[PDB]
Formats: structure tokens, sequence, C-alpha cells
């Protein structure tokens, strides 16, 4: 009897395993900008600067 | 003179004097001329 029980357990734990295909998708979009403008001044004879 | 400001008049005037061209004379009649550094200014 115990044999016929454990064969019915083994029968149901022996099943095939499905297999998943995991496909990640990573999207990284960067963008940048900048505008740096300015006027400087100087006189080195008598040192005076902007 | 003030410390609030970016730079103080002392270091600026000292720097301007160090930047001037210095001359060193030895008479008897040698006279040499030399340009000063800007590193303090």
């Amino acid at each position: 009897d115990i044999m016929n029980a454990m064969l019915e357990v083994i029968g149901q734990l022996d099943i095939r395993r499905a297999q998943v295909l995991i496909e990640a998708l990573i999207v990284e979009m960067a963008e940048g900008d900048g505008i740096n403008l300015g006027v400087q001044w100087g006189s080195l004879e008598s040192g005076s600067v902007i | 003179q003030y410390g609030n400001t970016g730079a103080s008049i002392g270091n600026v005037m000292i720097g301007l004097e160090e930047a001037k061209d210095t001359t060193q004379t030895k008479a008897v009649n040698e006279t040499t001329t030399t340009k000063g550094d800007y590193t303090k200014l």
C-alpha cells in the first residue's frame, strides 16, 4: 500500500517543467545643452579687470 | 582696505609694483634692466 502511495506521489512530482524566456529591455535616453557666453575686460598697465 | 571684496588693494598695488620693469645700476658705468614677475599680481 505505501508503495502504491509513493508511486502516485512520484508520478505527480515528476512532471515536466515549462521554461520562460525573460527578455529585458533597457532604454536610456540622455540629452544635454548649454550656452556659456560673456565678455571680460582687462588693463594690465594698472591692473584692472572685469 | 576691505575683506568683503574679492581682492584687497594691498596685494594689488604690491603686485603692480612687482610687475614693473626694475633697473639696477652700478656706477664708477654698468646699468642693467630686468622685467619683473607677474606672479604676485
